[PDB]
Parts: structure tokens; sequence; C-alpha cells
């Protein structure tokens, strides 16, 4: 941890919006206009954009 | 009067604020919140009053 800042960082508490695709695909911008980016909290990776 | 105090009981504030501020408590009972929105929609949670 020295060295790198990775190792002693880390999120768990972190509400970042998760996309749930064909349920609630209208709270989202459209992804025809802008791609998905892949975003990591904790282990579980999940895709996510900006709210309308 | 006494017509005028009889309706409006008056009250008498400090010249240093523009006014006063009032807060109330409630005591409302809880039976459960209708409806999950997968699609990101809203929440009621379903509170009514106790005196009621």
């Amino acid at each position: 941890g020295l060295l790198d800042y990775t190792t002693l960082e880390t999120n768990s508490t972190e509400l970042i919006p998760v996309i749930q695709s064909g349920e609630n695909d209208e709270q989202f911008i459209d992804p025809s206009v802008l791609p998905a980016q892949t975003v990591k909290q904790g282990k579980d990776t999940f895709d996510t954009n900006f709210l309308k | 009067h006494e017509f005028a105090e009889l309706f409006y009981r008056t009250y008498i504030v400090t010249p240093d604020q523009a006014g006063f501020q009032l807060s109330i408590r409630r005591n409302l009972v809880w039976e459960g919140w209708t409806g999950e929105g997968l699609s990101g929609e809203k929440q009621e949670i379903s509170k009514r009053n106790i005196l009621q």
C-alpha cells in the first residue's frame, strides 16, 4: 500500500446507478446517444449511464 | 376590540427576526410500502395519522 493506492482503496458503500436491461431503461439516457460505461463497485461488474 | 383578539390571540415577537418559525410532530402508523419500481418509479409508504 505504500506505493500503489488501490491496495488500501475500495468502495463498499457507494450507491451508483445500476442498469437492468429492459426494466428501467427510461430512467437513463438512451443508449443510442452514449455507449454504456463499465464501472466496478466492489466485486460486481455492470453498466451505467447518466440519468435523464 | 374584544372581537379582534377573540379570534386572533395576539403574539408578540422580538423585532430581531422577520417572523416566527413553527415545527410540528406527527405520529403515523405503518402498514407497508405499495410497489417496487424496477422501472425506477417512486415508492409510496402508506402512512396514516394516529389521531385518525
